[PDB]
DNA sequence: CTAACCCTAACCCTAACCCTAACCCTAACCCTAACCCTAACCCTAACCCTAACCCTAACCCTAACCCTAACCCTAACCCTAACCCTAACCC
DNA sequence: GGGTTAGGGTTAGGGTTAGGGTTAGGGTTAGGGTTAGGGTTAGGGTTAGGGTTAGGGTTAGGGTTAGGGTTAGGGTTAGGGTTAGGGTTAGG
């Protein structure tokens, strides 16, 4: 029995100090599939390209939560909100 | 060979080759190789020099990606140099701001009943 | 069978040469290469560019000091270019 | 497929990222964001596997993709 | 007849941009088709650009193509603005688009 | 003195094709002549990276096609693309 | 007479509407000057230089005012601060 | 030898400045930090410059050099020079 | 099924753009004596055109001695309840 | 400055599950087998590329004089903070 607000830097102690990958390998290798078969059907993935794929997709997603923190806690908000992710793609360029 | 007239270790005729196949010019020099030469080794040994310091802190005696995204991250030049640069399993920072904190307890814990 | 390039062996020796004691993984040798790839094009391209810009054909060592001086900030180019010069001179003087 | 990404892993994302607050429509963002740059990764990979006459995507021509982009990847590969 | 320009229907020339590859060192043969794929997108290019720039004047009352219809017609098309992103024009202008909050109420 | 290259003739024919009843001025001529030597370095760039990624001498145009399908977007590109093999053709044919 | 905070979109659309500089020319020949005389020394500038790179300024002072304004609107607030050029100095990533 | 020339920078130019680029409220602070910001890019723009003249084997800065340096730290500039 | 966020409804002042009239610096020119850029060979030494047989560099040979994750066990690195300057602000 | 009074971290003691050490077979690399394929020179003239004078048509670089900012200043009201629990709404 614990307090909330207190156990949420143990988690993110854990979780940086760690070099694991938390997304799965099934559904990003199908999401992957279903999303190039939008282009040209009867294509292959040899593994190496969809794990490169992930890799790429968690660091950019590392670095636009690091940046929706950032905006939130110069925001005076512990919490994010939509329009915090809006001003983020807003001002890094990417997109509007 | 050029390594025992030059005072390096590091190939001058391969990156001799490399930029005659390259096709970045119609002459490559004989000293520009080099050069060359001797900036990458300057920059391949303060990369290691700092991949062990950052090996010894962490009590390892081998080279892992996380150490050298440690010293890539903890040095200035080094994060100028290379700024928007991915490493595969490398990590990030745990850099904890000074508002995501536990803070003190307001009022006992938080209740103005007691 | 292929052959490949794979900066490895000169690595390791540079990495003995500096540390004896410590050793590497074929995931740093593959980052390492890598970046030395990296660091090579942009000196390449770095080099043409001046190249095309002096209206020249010849490629010196100037050119590619310059480019050093350009990409590197400033205390890391100034050692890289001392070290440049002094490899030039014993190069020069030990024909 | 576009659900595949389950709460807990954006939760777990947002945990090593330094979040500590998570409201409700961030995951449908996110999940979108993500999509929208797998669409253009895979259609990228896509142009540069027919311009070399091939079929499946290799880790080569993900690392072109993603130096043309303007985002270099390191390990994987070469 | 003697000219590519006749034979390719096209305007912008050829041989310069054949030559302009040769001379660049960019590849160690340099094709024939290529420079013209080249040429006969560049004058699809400028023939929409001078067409944005011909629009933007007739909507500004003007018969000449001034460096702020130019800017203007490039930040008011979607795909010129993404194929143009990072591109500074001098003596351009900027575009007057005043925020909902920056209203006097 | 010297000689310069001053894409100019070309662009005002190509305007007065489009539009004889406008005309251009010397900024907005630098302005373009700018862009049109961008965009062909840019091209001859992405040519040069194509040919040394897929191991080849000779640059086609093939090459120079995907480079303009991967610069240029969707409409512009499927466009570009359509005129260049319609120049092509008559090219070939003539 | 008129009120605050009303008069001020009419000196925006004046100067939104007009392609002319704001920035004079005699002391930011001299700045620069000054500047570059901190590097190297007997140095000239052949005027179109330090028109083209107060040009440049102005429209990196322009993008980031904008920036800075946009910020400022989406962090309830029409005024700015010097934390709101920090923040878009840290998001932007330039330093 | 030159001084006073970080604050020719006037207040009415820093004003204008904002009030083209949308800016409807200035504070306090917000000019010498523009100011500072200013004064570290063309610290910049002219050490590429400089360097790119000593490469060139010449001392006055020419617009040829001002845009090669412009297109490598990124920011390519139109209209100015050729 | 728990307590700290959390967002607008009570109330604050110190920061904060509009302002006309003493203002006295800079912008179209002006030669002018000091000077860096470009054209004809001189000639000269370093690198392309390509042998020689070399001394050195890539897969593997079976072990080699200090690299994995995890197999019993000690004990203290963050959790929470009193506590002492320190700058903050309104007398 | 000083009238006291909201507000900043903080470390004695309590807390038990979170770091400390730890540990055993094969998992993970490094000095050993060989030969052929690039790394590296050793004989021949040459063509892109350095040295040096002058002259030449500039062009950065000495200065006038008069008016639009220039700041000269203030208000006062307007857009900035300062918070009550209210359900409440996301957190383990």
């Amino acid at each position: 029995r614990y307090r909330p607000g207190t156990v949420a830097l143990r988690e993110i102690r854990r979780y940086q100090k760690s070099t694991e990958l938390l997304i799965r390998k099934l559904p990003f290798q199908r999401l992957v599939r279903e999303i190039a078969q939008d282009f040209k059907t009867d294509l292959r993935f040899q593994s190496s390209a969809v794990m490169a794929l992930q890799e790429a997709c968690e660091a950019y997603l590392v670095g636009l939560f690091e940046d929706t923190n950032l905006c939130a806690i110069h925001a005076k908000r512990v919490t994010i909100m939509p329009k915090d992710i809006q001003l983020a793609r807003r001002i890094r360029g990417e997109r509007a | 060979t050029r390594s025992s007239r030059a005072g390096l270790q590091f190939p001058v005729g391969r990156v001799h080759r490399l930029l005659r196949k390259g096709n970045y010019s119609e002459r490559v020099g004989a000293g520009a190789p080099v050069y060359l030469a001797a900036v990458l080794e300057y920059l391949t040994a303060e990369i290691l020099e700092l991949a062990g310091n950052a090996a010894r802190d962490n009590k390892k005696t081998r080279i892992i990606p996380r150490h050298l995204q440690l010293a890539i991250r903890n040095d200035e030049e080094l994060n100028k140099l290379l700024g928007r640069v991915t490493i595969a399993q490398g990590g990030v920072l745990p850099n904890i701001q000074a508002v995501l904190l536990p803070k003190k307890t307001e009022s006992h814990h938080k209740a103005k009943g007691k | 069978r292929s052959r490949k390039e794979s900066y490895s062996v000169y690595v390791y020796k540079v990495l003995k040469q500096v540390h004896p004691d410590t050793g590497i993984s074929s995931k740093a040798m593959g980052i390492m290469n890598s970046f030395v790839n990296d660091i090579f094009e942009r000196i390449a391209g770095e080099a043409s560019r001046l190249a095309h810009y002096n209206k020249r054909s010849t490629i010196t060592s100037r050119e590619i000091q310059t480019a050093v001086r350009l990409l590197l900030p400033g205390e890391l180019a100034k050692h890289a270019v001392s070290e440049g010069t002094k490899a030039v001179t014993k190069y020069t003087s030990a024909k | 497929n576009i659900q595949g990404i389950t709460k807990p892993a954006i939760r777990r994302l947002a945990r090593r990222g330094g979040v500590k607050r998570i409201s409700g429509l961030i995951y449908e963002e996110t999940r979108g964001v993500l999509k929208v740059f797998l669409e253009n990764v895979i259609r990228d990979a896509v142009t540069y596997t027919e311009h070399a006459k091939r079929k499946t995507v290799t880790a080569m021509d993900v690392v072109y993709a993603l130096k043309r982009q303007g985002r270099t990847l390191y390990g994987f590969g070469g």
